[PDB]
């Protein structure tokens, strides 16, 4: 029961799923595709706590894969890499076949621990997970995704860290050295970010020890 | 030798907070790391944090955490500081110290006077 | 975290002795990363020695220093009476630390 | 038709998929699949990104309620039972 | 017709298979899938289930020599197959 | 060469592979569905020898998996946790994939001893065992299933213990407790046995201490 | 038609393939599979044999650029989806 | 955009992808066939390293996977069994599913060691390593092959041994005793080289002690 | 004191069998295990079997299997027991004897006089 | 299973004389699940003790006797003539065993 | 006793190479191992390979390896043997010796006279 | 590989006298893969005993020997002038071996 979309003599219509449509002339199997949307084009936020808030663990329910020949560029990915909180592997590996999306601007990878209840951490609003041309229901560990839809129709890293990446109460940091770390808020975007990080680095004016120096952005 | 001038001592009643502030002159706000440090009599010297303008950041010895808060105004030279949740062993000598972070060290070349801050009731 | 005990804690010589204090530390620091200070009473201390061993600009002759590792040494030729002060021993590469002060006390 | 109505739509496409020719049919000759992607840029000509977005926003239900109801981890099948049903549909 | 010509034969059904609606769409908020499943009775309307018993036990022959001749472990794809016959034998 | 189930003007007949029928309206795929029975509704003994006699090891020969979407209740159901002799698992364990049967209301779980050279455990009359929607020509281990066949149309453990499974000279016992067991027999169905063991169980006339005690069911 | 150009050509084949038949539809009392193989062996009749190893040789540059544009591992579907074209193409 | 072949009047035809054609009667999917073919019969040699010297190792490109259900019996195939000069086996095992061809009569299983830099070994004219009725673009370990191609229409065990498997300076070794080995050359056939290890072998004039002898074959 | 009433010896030839019972009267059938046991002059008291009417289920000593069996009356509340294999070994009397199943515990409070059971040729 | 050797396998006292006897096991027998016997000359045994301790109906108080793990105890006070017996160990939680038993001789 | 028969000595150049030859008379050629061994005076005797017209097959000695070949004439009954990249060291007395395969046997019962390969400059 | 040490190397006596020489191996060798030679001064070397142990053609009774493991011996009952030879051990059951021979030289 899963509508399609069709081009109608002028712009995009929805077409039936159940009514023939004289004009609807499909000469080969090559006229239909499937091409995956990325949710930032709807103005979902790109946010390290605005996207991990979105997802979550549940138990009981299986994952399901589907399949993709095309897609949108996307401009922000995620990874993760989380453990319970005594390091037992939060996410289950990708199975074989299983690969990040094609291309993007900025990966992220949020690395980190949490508690992570539940067999599977699936999106929140039901979007997908996109790897590869592959997407998935669920979060796969070690492989990137980006966050998307299916519409049926005739660079740089990032890798932030996370504390209690599977709660509520959380935090972020991004990663400049081993020693040297700022604390995440959603009014920075990654070009801020990473000017900010080549700023400090290249200033030197960070940790150059062992001890750890964790700044926090100026209120202004 | 580049100056930070601060205030006089002033009392407060515990629960309240105090702001703080060193007016740097005589050299670059931006250039420098303005660290402030506690001493009370008798206790020798600890770091509570500090504000770098130039990079936009600051960052906090974890005793203060939270209830200290560093920043600056850049458009006044002017290093600020809320202390707050403010008991009677909080009492001592406030200073802010700027660092040679111009010369690429990091320890403290240039100091103020100390504004005092009392909490009594 | 660069955890720094000063030793000894206190010192009591006539004016004109010679007096060494040291300072150890929990985790190696370089020398780069590491300063001496005197604090006069009632004032801001002033820097000492850059480096474990740089005299700091203004800085007499009589006052000397070198570290590594764990081990960093403050030396005064001879102690005059302006220099009966409170030493300080700074960690300042990462989040500083200071040791306790080690006050030089007239005999 | 298909409206879209959603707090804000993003008009531009920056678009991949993927193509093969020549010698790269021999795989230990030709590049690695990441390479294999075509990419370029279209536009909401007349409304049809906005109106895509939006059908795509709205099929994702039917596609999840489908999904459940299989029992296939891996379900690839479904634009090949579409085309089945086009003529099906008129000619059973 | 069918007949069904064994030694005994159960003339009821209950009968089980899946549904999915509403914001089960999304898998984190619905159930686990062994609560997607309907149920209800049938009987013998007309020979109708006896009829049904005999076919599919005269039908478990010809699937296993069907797959016998395959290779793979899954397949899926009888019935899909079978919708191309039935096009294809009258409009090939 | 599978023939399929059509509906006649009145009743239930055969549909021909070959012959092109002109009554056989066909507008949707939706209309061909993979329905599975169980054997039990054609009289098959449900009693435990009755069933793993009908199942036995053979190697050489691969394994077959086939799709449902629907299918009938099963009243009774069994699993397996067969080890060799020497405790060397006599079944494979269920790939991804394979659940047991989605309902049913006595399942057994046999769990237990025996001899099992072969590569898999197959049907001996060449029914399926059903698991979940998908079933199975062989036998799998820890998961649950029916027995049964395939159409193409247009509750309570049990756990019995066994020894020496996977030939013909066997035992079977009901567990009541750690140290209490029943022979089975034939004669004795599900509701007997277990209105059996409640009494047993609540009277309390049964081993309490760390030796086992067996019961044999009267012949009368 | 299809003229093979190559330096040689096998004109015969030793052909093998697969039937199923008889009680062997039980998978504990039929053989294993490589006995299910049927065999015989042909000509190059009106020069058949070797038209058809030349449509391979041709046919495989065809084939991997089309596997490299996928995501499946397992391919299967290729006949499949040319007999839905072959009626498409007429009944579109 | 495959093509197929379809019979003419006559002779045998090239199917068009998108032509029309009046005469292709196609009553049934029964009529399209996968037929695997041997490129012995187009002349490539099967000799050890000339078939050696057509596979080679590379990184990054993912192995595909096709179906057949007939196919040509091949007169010579070939197995692998080569670890990378540390013993960290160079092929990765066969995926289930994947089992050799149904008949051939030379087997070789070329054991041995060597360099295998890549992920997976790859027929470097891009003709497929044909398993069971599923070929591949990849070699896998411990199953054998026949060397060939997709139309798409309408014994004995040799056992030799290598070393520097994957690179362009190899040894290749006949085993007739575990100390008697007889050096390759292109210019001996299996037949030959068979009749060769029987005349050795029964003759007696071999290794027997425990040391190796390696004979090589007389220039005439 | 609920009764347990047995017949007198009998002599049996090696390979034969020997059927036994206890009529139980002044008390339940149903409600208590009846207990087949044997002992044989110097030798101690063995068991050799149940049965407990109220579950309709009886149990063995393992020496005894399947020569031993024991089955019940409900009808006229008689314990049986058959003794079959017989060998001069088996001389021994033997006896029922009540448990006290009814009160919670399983030990023997009623029992017997004995029939002796004699093998030889 | 439950084993259990009776130790003295015989007794020798003149009447009036104090008595014991005890029971080993091979196993722990919860208390409970345990109970004494006295066997007259050819008649059936006589339920002593209950859960090694209780005294069964008509039991005199001359018998007592305790257990737990492993160690199961019988006395009698004074043993009268009427007392010289084959004394049995019983264990019935499960499928019951004896001991050998034990007789008490008139010395 | 089938006989071996040798040419007569020869002087070669640093960097040649000398093409001996045993031919063997008495007996069957196809029948047993012709094998070439090397003896220069104090060193003792090695071997250096062998040929089997029967097997049509040849072995080697490592320390010879590539730089000796050996083959053999069927039709004239003739043992051959190449020794190439001649040095000083190599001057030796170059035998072929017959062993007693066709007796079962690998020793070597029928010997040569040898042949002095002198390599000098 | 076989690698065979003969011992004596050299052995000194009168004519008349008896002699015995045995070699080593690096590795077992059945005594059927292995063979002892006499070795005339100009000589070809004669093949003296088979499978350690058997007398070649033409060998005189005076000579013999036996070997198990990687224990070979010859011996001579008299060493006559004409057996003042070197004496060699072959391994010849794959790619042969030699020792480095043993000279018997007149005392
Ligand atoms: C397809 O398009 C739809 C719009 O036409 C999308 O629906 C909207 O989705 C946004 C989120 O992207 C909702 O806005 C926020 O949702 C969060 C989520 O809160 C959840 O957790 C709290 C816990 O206290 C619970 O109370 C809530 O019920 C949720 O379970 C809220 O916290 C925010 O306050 C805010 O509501 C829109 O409300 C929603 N609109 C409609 C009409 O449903 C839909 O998500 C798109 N499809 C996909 C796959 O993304
Ligand atoms: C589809 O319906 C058919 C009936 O129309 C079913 O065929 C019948 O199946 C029953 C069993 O369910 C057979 O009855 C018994 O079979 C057992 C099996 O014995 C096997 O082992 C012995 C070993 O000594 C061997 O000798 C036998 O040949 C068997 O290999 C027998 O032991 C019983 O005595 C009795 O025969 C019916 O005989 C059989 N009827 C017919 C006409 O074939 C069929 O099983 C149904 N399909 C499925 C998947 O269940
Ligand atoms: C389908 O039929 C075609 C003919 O119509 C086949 O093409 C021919 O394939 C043969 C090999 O089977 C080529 O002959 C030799 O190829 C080797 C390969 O060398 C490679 O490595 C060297 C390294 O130095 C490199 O320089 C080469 O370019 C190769 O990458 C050469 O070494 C030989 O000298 C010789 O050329 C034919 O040349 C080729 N003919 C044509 C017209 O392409 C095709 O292989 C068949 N399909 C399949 C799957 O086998
Ligand atoms: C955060 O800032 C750091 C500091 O610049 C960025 O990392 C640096 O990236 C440059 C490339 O733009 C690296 O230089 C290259 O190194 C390789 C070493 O193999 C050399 O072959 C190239 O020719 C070139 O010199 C530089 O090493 C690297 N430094 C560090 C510490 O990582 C980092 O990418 C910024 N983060 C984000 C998210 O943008
Ligand atoms: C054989 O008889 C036993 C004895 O009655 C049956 O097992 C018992 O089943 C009841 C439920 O009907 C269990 O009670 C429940 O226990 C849970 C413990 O978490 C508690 O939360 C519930 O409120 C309730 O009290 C009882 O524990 C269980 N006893 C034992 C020993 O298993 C058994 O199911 C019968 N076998 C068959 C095949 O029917
Ligand atoms: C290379 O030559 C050897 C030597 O003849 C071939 O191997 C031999 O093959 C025969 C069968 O033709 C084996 O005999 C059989 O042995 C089994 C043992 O279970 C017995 O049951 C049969 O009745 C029969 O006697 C023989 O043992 C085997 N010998 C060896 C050393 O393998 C070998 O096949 C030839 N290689 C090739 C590639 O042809
Ligand atoms: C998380 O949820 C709990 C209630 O379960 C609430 O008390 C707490 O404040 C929440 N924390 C955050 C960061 O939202
Ligand atoms: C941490 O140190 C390791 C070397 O021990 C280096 O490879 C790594 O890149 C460093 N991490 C960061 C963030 O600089
Ligand atoms: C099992 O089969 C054997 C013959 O192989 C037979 O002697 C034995 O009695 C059979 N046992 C049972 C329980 O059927
Ligand atoms: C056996 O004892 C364990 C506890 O050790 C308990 O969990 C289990 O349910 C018992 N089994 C039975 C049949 O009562
Ligand atoms: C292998 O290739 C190298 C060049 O990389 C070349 O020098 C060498 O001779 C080649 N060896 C063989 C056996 O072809
Ligand atoms: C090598 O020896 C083993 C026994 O240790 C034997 O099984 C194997 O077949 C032998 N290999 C050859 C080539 O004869």
């Amino acid at each position: 029961s899963i509508p399609l979309g069709v081009i109608h003599n002028s712009t995009l219509q929805v077409s039936d799923v159940d009514k023939l449509v004289c004009r609807d002339k499909l000469s080969s199997t090559n006229q239909l595709r499937s091409v995956g949307l990325n949710l930032e084009g709807n103005g979902v936020a790109t946010d390290v706590p605005s996207v991990t808030k979105r997802w979550g663990f549940r138990s009981g329910v299986p994952p399901k894969v589907v399949n993709y020949e095309a897609g949108e560029w996307a401009e922000n990915c995620y990874n993760l890499e989380i453990k319970k909180p005594d390091g037992s592997e939060c996410l289950p590996a990708a199975p074989d076949g299983i690969r990040g999306f094609p291309r993007c601007r900025y990966v992220h990878k949020v690395s980190g621990t949490g508690p992570c209840a539940g067999d599977f951490a699936f999106h929140k609003e039901g979007a997908f997970f996109l790897y590869d041309r592959l997407a998935s229901t669920v979060i796969y560990r070690g492989t990137t995704f980006a966050e998307g839809v299916v519409a049926f129709l005739i660079s740089t890293t990032i890798r932030y860290q996370a504390t209690g990446f599977g709660t509520n109460e959380t935090e972020y940091l991004f990663e400049v050295d081993n020693l040297t770390y700022v604390q995440l808020e959603s009014r920075f975007t990654p070009q801020f970010l990473l000017q900010l990080n080549e700023t400090i680095y290249a200033s030197g004016k960070r940790s150059n020890t062992t001890g750890k120096l964790i700044w926090k952005v100026n209120p202004e | 030798q580049v100056q930070l001038v601060q205030s006089g001592a002033e009392v407060k009643k515990p629960g309240s907070s105090v702001k703080v502030s060193c007016k740097a002159s005589g050299g670059t706000f931006i250039d420098y790391t303005y660290n402030w440090v506690r001493q009370a009599p008798g206790q020798g010297l600890v770091w509570m944090g500090r504000v770098v303008p130039g990079l936009g950041l600051s960052s906090y010895a974890q005793q203060f955490e939270d209830r200290v808060t560093i920043t600056a105004a850049k458009s006044t030279s002017t290093v600020y500081m809320e202390l707050r949740g403010l008991t009677s062993e909080d009492t001592a000598m406030y200073y802010c110290a700027r660092d040679t972070a111009s010369f690429g060290w990091l320890p403290f070349a240039f100091w103020g006077q100390g504004t005092l801050v009392t909490v009594s009731s | 975290q660069t955890v720094m005990t000063q030793s000894p804690g206190t010192l009591s010589l006539s004016p004109g002795e010679r007096a060494t204090l040291s300072c150890g530390v929990s985790q190696s620091i370089s020398s780069t990363y590491f300063a001496w200070y005197q604090q006069k009473v009632g004032q801001a201390p002033r820097l000492l020695i850059y480096g474990a061993s740089n005299r700091a600009s203004g800085i007499p002759d009589r006052f000397s220093g070198s570290a590594s590792g764990t081990d960093f040494t403050l030396t005064i030729s001879r102690v005059e009476p302006e220099d009966f002060a409170v030493y300080y021993c700074q960690q300042y590469g990462s989040s500083p630390t200071f040791g306790q002060g080690t006050r030089l006390e007239i005999k | 038709v298909i409206v879209n109505a959603q707090p804000k739509c993003n008009p531009n496409l920056h678009y991949w998929t993927t193509q093969a020719i020549g010698l790269a049919w021999i795989p230990y000759f030709g590049p690695a699949a990441e390479g294999i992607y075509t990419e370029g840029l279209m536009h909401n000509q007349d409304g049809l990104i906005c109106g895509l977005r939006q059908l795509a926003n709205e099929t994702t239900q039917a596609l999840q309620l489908f999904l459940r109801a299989t029992t296939e981890l891996r379900t690839f099948s479904i634009l090949n039972r579409k085309a089945i049903d086009f003529l099906l549909q008129r000619w059973g």
